């Protein structure tokens, strides 16, 4: 209870758990740290560890909302990056098999903010909220477990809207055909280097990348033992 | 052959008796012979005098029934010094070490002057022998007291080879001359001199008990008793000639013991009659001929393996009971005669003794089958069969060795009912000396005739039969018997015939103007149950019709009626063990479900007919690509679905049977994976809309599939047939396979194994699945009982919460092992027999070191050859080389379809794999301690549920048992297909998601089928978890923990069990009710 | 087949002239013929081995085998009238009444009195 920050620098952020009849003051504990990275999409972000089950951005909207009201700080979290509770998106099978249409830890995610003023506001608010559990455990915020996203996952057996599916297949097929068309023209367009080297492209080749991949993936028989004067002399040597 | 030869040597030395004990026993009975010589003689005595002589003595004469009465016993009795000798295996020095203990057979020859030429009539010789055994026992006793040896010797009477007519004295040692460590017991056999009685008078056809009917049993006992040293001398010669006689003999002895064969009589009921002596004599007979042309079948230069093979082959092929018999001369080349005596016969012209008189017809048929079965294993070259032939005991359990067992409790059991004792009469007494022999035949004949062709082999066993009695008593005492019948109850054991065990009508002789003898016996045998019926072909025959039931087989009804009508109207026949297993199969909610037999697959066929209607519709529609083929791969298409299909029963997990739809090869398929899947989905859209327009009576909808990891674009079309069946369609494209192989190649080296796992699941669903369903469907027809047992086996796994991690196809491959490879047992022919064999295999399966490889073929091509067979084991050694402990992979199941051997057995956590073996060991151990009964079966199918760390109870809002199609109900599909989920059970999906979230810390389990194992309403299911040992204790905080933990120190955290319960609670919503930690 | 049903298949194909062809004939070189024959034998062997006869007969009726042969051998040389000319049954295994009944999808008598 007295623990507010971990020595490695991860601040403990307890949450009050909901009340359920089957399960008659228990808490869940988060571990957070400021994130630094030159990458723009990863800039202005906050490490979060030990996320609750099915924690979306709409969840983060609520938690920051209570902190903003309680500590009168202006903080907006734009999106929650790298939120993979179940690891479905660990690998991108689309990107790996080809480049067209896809040019590209665990139990953690990156919480990006709208601006630096928002994240540093939240970090200061988070530090105070960490101190609360030691003094006043009652006023710890309450995590829901219920969202419009949550119920959709709950209803596993839902037939897909056929109208929605048809449109999705239509647009995806349309986009793929354009990219496939552009790639095939590029390879069979008489590519010439600046120093006048013309690339050799076989018929039916569709994408220049595959030529690169094909490259990456990939005298003794004509020699006579008895033809020269020295060869026959060598044979004469081994004969005796 | 060299491997076999070396393996034989290891067995002989292992069972070789320790020579020190030979000296220890030889030290004793050498002196015992001196004690016998001290025994003095008698004068002539009548029964009155000897009766007074033994009136006060502790010893009592073991007179054989019928005991001599003063009127017919006027012949006197006398004793004289015997000619002591040693016979049996010990004389030939061919014995082996037996933990239970062996016996030394010492023969005492009654001097010839004690007998008259007609002493073989009316038990006259037998009663003289019995008293001769008395003063031996009496005055042996006091000399043992004189020599102080009585402290550690226990003396008791016993029957030689369970022969009621040949009582003998047994000397045993309890805890210098103390030989208890030798585990030996000296048996004193009082034999007659050679050729006292004209052997021609003692032939099986002749009679020797006056009352005429023949007396084969009585004639054998006296004649064999007078021929002991002769056979020893005969066997001694052969041992000298051929060097491998003893090695062959010990192999035969070891083979016989594993099959539960002994030299004891079989007329009493116990399986036996063929022992080491009979095997040895047969080998000697074959060494001097044996063929129809009197040519030698065995040569003296043969090795142990060759001598054993010839004897086994001789029994397997040549018939010695019905058509043909073998004659040899102990004192002359052995020749096979074509004529048969209708009983097992190995005649000896020199001695006029039939060595197989103790061998019953019913037992002989089983012996021939076992010899034939081994001759196949012996000829096998692909697989080593040494362990199965010699190092596996099949006689431990009757249930495993026999398909069905019925115990018949006879009435008035301190003597049998007057009606029953009356049936014995004098006529059967002379034929059959004891009532037990008579009753054993009576049960066998009626049971054999009543069941007829429905069974292959029948055994009648008298449970609780004793063969040794105290010296103070004359005859063995049974607690139920009261000296009247030495058995508690009779048990009928059968080997059913699956093809025709469940025939509804028992055919009989055809009708004629004059009733034939066969027609007469058929009508008399069945009485009112008989009838004359006509069939569609127009034939008129006598047949009796029975009724099928889902709880018991037809054979139960037949034996119950057949025995009661003929044996006793008061008999109680009860086989409840089979009944419990039958009830454990879910009962489908179809018309006349209760009356349907468990071998009926009509429910599956009706599903297939609905598929064919949809099959025609799909082919005839016009699509951009022609439909190459539609392949059904669902569970119901191979007769393995746990609950039989039921129309409109969509709460069943297996309701939607998967189907593989393949189009003609094209070059227009997308080269990118997600485009390929969306291109596949585009084809399903046309199949949906064209089906919707042309055939409005069919309903359809789309659902997403995520079984293949990282391929999130799979969309499957579900078709709701009007008949009330569901089918799930998925498109297979030739480009799809190579796109995955492209994936493994292009992926980074550390990631390469993970993609291989994705490919492994893909081939399990799309490629290997078609091969699996094809072969299993074809094979299952030959193995009728495979479908019920695999369904019951899957039911057993679900109760213990194992199906969640064991893929259904792995369970089938384990469940088929007793069928394709029944050795050393027979193919299962009963639901009880099949299921227990599966458990027996799992209990003794050392999956760490032994691979499981199966030849999915019909009973004796596609059989695994030596090259393929060697290839697969090489794979196992390579895998175990990298995974010696088996943490990554536990079960190695391979076959022609799966040469890799890891396709169906990957991803199972180690605790689950050990739990599956742990439960199997417990299940077999429970059966050994407590015999198969109602309580034991319930304990098998009840889950302990206490080992798991925390247990969560769930209740569905509505009971799904009715909607699952299980008879303790919907009749049409809902108007809005969204209503389907309202009557579904998601907990299986719930556990799957939670496993993947808490993969590093928890192993959650649940019951896949709630309608079968969810109580009466089928609404209760339980989620059981297991915390790994690592995260159970406290750990230092690291970003790589990947676990939900709570701090205790600045750098110390512990698993937050309570918080996890919340996530399970909200993730279950209303369904969760209770927690138990 | 997978049912141990030994059978012999005969396939027949003919060359065809392209849409813009002007030559009277459409003969193929023996190298093309040997190449086409190898492809056909591979397809016939593959389908029979990976199928039961009941499955094999199910393939014969829609003539999906011929369309598969067309696409595979097409790049080698255009073809027409591709058909499975004949099918023979050389050997049969042990007769199985249970399997036969399943393919076709028992009965009490009537008392004669
Ligand atoms: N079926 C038989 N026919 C004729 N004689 C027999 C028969 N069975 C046993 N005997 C005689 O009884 C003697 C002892 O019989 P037993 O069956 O104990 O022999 P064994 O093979 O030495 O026994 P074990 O297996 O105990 O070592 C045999 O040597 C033979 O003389
Ligand atoms: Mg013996």
């Amino acid at each position: 209870e007295d623990i507010s920050a971990m020595k490695n620098g991860f601040i403990v952020v307890p949450f009050k758990l909901p009340d359920h009849k089957a399960l008659p003051a228990s808490l869940h504990f988060m571990f957070a740290k400021r994130h630094q990275s030159s990458n723009s999409n990863e800039s202005d972000c906050l490490f979060l560890v030990n996320l609750p089950l099915l924690s979306n951005i709409e969840h983060m909207k609520k938690f920051v909302g209570q902190l903003c009201g309680k500590y009168d700080t202006v903080s907006h979290v734009e999106e929650l990056l790298y939120n993979d509770e179940f690891g479905l998106h660990e690998v991108d099978l689309s990107a790996l098999t080809s480049d067209l249409m896809s040019s590209t830890p665990r139990n953690t995610a990156l919480l990006k903010f709208v601006d630096a003023a928002s994240i540093n506001n939240c970090w200061n608010a988070l530090k105070k909220y960490s101190n609360l559990h030691a003094k006043h455990p009652n006023e710890l915020f309450e995590w829901t477990y219920t969202t419009p996203s949550f119920t959709t996952f709950v209803n596993f057996y839902k037939p897909l809207d056929i109208d929605y599916l048809k449109e999705d297949i239509h647009t995806h097929m349309a986009i793929f055909e354009q990219r496939e068309a552009q790639a095939q023209e590029d390879v069979q367009s008489s590519i010439v280097d600046e120093d006048g080297f013309t690339l050799v492209v076989g018929k039916n080749t569709k994408s220049l990348n595959s030529i690169r991949k094909k490259i990456l993936n990939k005298i003794d028989k004509k020699a006579k033992k008895d033809f020269y004067r020295f060869q026959v002399r060598e044979r004469k040597k081994q004969e005796i | 052959s060299n491997i076999f030869k070396l393996q034989i040597d290891e067995l002989l030395e292992q069972v070789k008796l320790k020579q020190k004990h030979v000296l220890k026993v030889e030290k004793f009975l050498h002196k015992l012979y001196d004690i016998l010589q001290e025994i003095p003689d008698w004068e002539e005595k009548s029964l009155a005098e000897v009766d007074s002589f033994f009136k006060n003595k502790i010893v009592s004469v073991p007179f054989v029934d019928p005991k001599p009465i003063p009127q017919n016993t006027n012949y006197k009795f006398n004793y004289k010094k015997p000619d002591i000798s040693l016979i049996g295996s010990f004389a030939l020095k061919a014995g082996i070490y037996q933990p239970n203990g062996s016996s030394i057979d010492t023969l005492l020859t009654m001097p010839k002057e004690l007998f008259e030429k007609k002493d073989f009539l009316n038990f006259r010789c037998l009663h003289k022998r019995s008293v001769y055994l008395a003063y031996l026992t009496h005055h042996l006793l006091i000399l043992l007291k004189k020599d102080k040896l009585d402290s550690f010797l226990q003396l008791e009477y016993s029957y030689f080879d369970n022969d009621p007519l040949l009582p003998i004295l047994r000397i045993s040692c309890s805890k210098d001359y103390n030989f208890y460590k030798t585990r030996f017991s000296i048996n004193l056999l009082i034999g007659f001199p050679y050729k006292v009685f004209e052997p021609k008078k003692l032939l099986p056809n002749r009679n020797c008990i006056r009352i005429l009917p023949a007396t084969p049993l009585y004639n054998f006992s006296v004649l064999s008793s007078s021929t002991h040293e002769n056979y020893l001398k005969y066997l001694y010669k052969t041992k000298k000639q051929t060097e491998s006689f003893v090695e062959a003999t010990v192999l035969g002895r070891l083979w016989l013991q594993q099959r539960g064969f002994s030299s004891n009589m079989s007329h009493s009921g116990s399986l036996g009659g063929f022992g080491t002596f009979e095997f040895t004599i047969l080998m000697a007979a074959l060494l001097n001929g044996g063929g129809i042309n009197s040519n030698k079948i065995l040569l003296h230069g043969f090795s142990s393996y060759q001598l054993f093979k010839g004897v086994i082959k001789y029994l397997a092929t040549m018939d010695l009971c019905h058509d043909g018999h073998l004659q040899f001369h102990s004192n002359p080349a052995s020749k096979y005669i074509d004529e048969g005596f209708q009983t097992p016969t190995l005649f000896d012209k020199s001695t006029k003794v039939n060595i197989l008189t103790k061998m019953t017809v019913s037992s002989y048929q089983i012996l021939k089958e076992y010899a034939g079965e081994t001759l196949r294993m012996l000829n096998n070259v692909v697989q080593d069969q040494f362990s199965n032939i010699f190092l596996t005991n099949i006689s431990r359990f009757d249930n495993l060795k026999y398909d069905l067992c019925y115990d018949v409790q006879l009435p008035l059991g301190n003597n049998l009912e007057t009606s029953l004792a009356a049936t014995f009469g004098s006529m059967e007494r002379v034929k059959f000396i004891t009532l037990e022999n008579f009753l054993a035949h009576k049960i066998t004949n009626v049971a054999r005739y009543a069941l007829g062709d429905r069974i292959k082999y029948i055994q009648i066993e008298m449970v609780g039969q004793k063969s040794d009695f105290p010296i103070t008593k004359r005859k063995v005492y049974s607690n139920t018997g009261g000296n009247h019948f030495n058995f508690d109850f009779v048990r009928v054991k059968l080997i059913v015939n699956p093809s025709e065990c469940d025939k509804l009508v028992t055919k009989g002789p055809a009708h004629s103007e004059t009733m034939s003898t066969e027609a007469a016996v058929f009508k008399n045998f069945w009485g009112i149950k008989s009838s004359l019926r006509r069939f569609k072909d127009g034939s008129i025959t006598h047949c009796c019709v029975w009724s099928t039931s889902s709880s018991e087989p037809i054979i139960s009804s037949i034996v119950n009626f057949a025995l009661q009508k003929h044996v006793s109207k008061k008999a109680q026949i009860s086989n409840e063990t089979i009944k419990k297993f039958h009830n454990f199969l879910p009962l489908p909610n179809l018309p006349s479900s209760a009356k349907t037999s468990v071998l009926n697959l009509s429910s599956f066929f009706n599903l297939k007919k609905s598929f064919d209607d949809l099959y025609k519709i799909i082919f005839q529609m016009k699509l951009p690509l022609s439909v190459k083929s539609i392949l059904p791969v669902g569970s119901a298409f191979r007769y393995t679905s746990l609950c039989q299909p039921v129309p409109f029963a969509y709460s069943d997990p297996d309701f939607f049977q998967d189907v593989i739809l393949e189009f003609e090869t094209s070059p227009k398929w997308p080269d990118e994976i997600t485009s390929l899947e969306k291109a596949k989905t585009a084809f399903l859209l046309k199949i949906q809309e064209e089906l919707s327009a042309n055939s409005s009576t069919y309903r359809s909808f789309f659902s997403r599939d995520e079984s293949i990891p990282y391929n999130l674009e799979i969309v499957t079309l579900n078709i709701l047939t009007p008949e009330g069946y569901g089918f799930k369609f998925r498109v297979l494209t030739e480009r799809d396979e190579i796109l995955y192989l492209r994936a493994i190649a292009n992926a980074r080296n550390e990631l390469k194994p993970e993609l291989e796992a994705t490919f492994l699941k893909f081939t399990a669903k799309y490629l290997a699945s078609v091969r699996h369903t094809r072969t299993l469907e074809n094979i299952s027809h030959s193995y009728q009982f495979y479908s019920p047992v695999v369904r019951l086996f899957k039911r057993w796994l679900d109760t213990h919460l194992l199906l969640g991690h064991i893929t259904d196809e792995l369970a089938e491959l384990i469940a088929i092992k007793p069928f394709v490879d029944p050795a050393p047992y027979f193919i299962p022919g009963s639901l009880e027999n099949g299921f227990l064999k599966v458990l027996k295999f799992i209990s003794q399966w050392n999956w760490k070191d032994d691979p499981l490889i199966l030849d999915l073929v019909k009973p004796e091509s596609e059989r695994l050859t030596l090259a393929q067979y060697k290839g697969i084991q090489m794979n196992f050694t390579n895998l175990r080389n990298s995974d010696p402990n088996g943490t990554h992979l536990q079960f190695f199941v391979a076959s022609k379809n799966d040469p890799s051997g890891i396709l169906y057995s990957s991803g199972i956590p180690l605790p689950i794999a050990t739990r599956l073996t742990a439960l199997a060991k417990v299940a077999v151990n429970l059966l050994q301690t407590h015999g198969l009964n109602q309580q034991t079966i319930n304990l098998l199918f009840t889950p302990g549920l206490k080992d798991y760390d925390f247990v969560v109870d769930l209740r569905t809002p509505i009971g799904l048992k009715s909607s699952c199609g299980i008879l303790s109900a919907p009749s049409n599909f809902p108007e809005n297909l969204n209503d389907l989920s309202e009557k579904m059970d998601p907990t299986y999906q719930l556990v799957k998601y939670l496993n993947l979230k808490y993969k590093n810390s928890l192993i959650l389990s649940s019951r896949k089928y709630i309608g079968v194992n969810g109580g009466e309403k089928g609404d209760k299911n339980v989620i059981t978890g297991l915390i790994k040992p690592l995260f159970k204790g406290a750990h230092k905080f690291r970003v790589n923990l990947d676990c939900n933990v709570k701090p205790v120190d600045d750098e110390n955290v512990i698993l937050n069990k309570e918080a996890i319960f919340h996530e399970i609670a909200a993730f279950g919503n209303d369904m969760v009710i209770n927690f138990e930690t | 087949t997978s049912d141990d049903y030994v059978l012999r298949i005969f396939a027949i194909a003919f060359t065809r002239k392209q849409a813009n062809q002007v030559k009277r004939h459409s003969y193929a070189q023996s190298s093309h013929i040997r190449a086409i024959r190898k492809v056909i034998s591979e397809i016939l062997t593959k389908e029979v081995q990976g199928s039961t006869l009941a499955q094999l007969t199910s393939k014969l009726i829609p003539e999906v085998i011929n369309k598969e042969i067309e696409n595979a051998t097409k790049d080698i040389f255009p073809l027409q009238n591709i058909h499975v000319r004949k099918v023979k049954l050389l050997k049969q295994p042990k007769f199985d009444v249970g399997a036969l009944m399943a393919l076709h999808g028992e009965e009490k008598g009537k008392k004669v009195t």
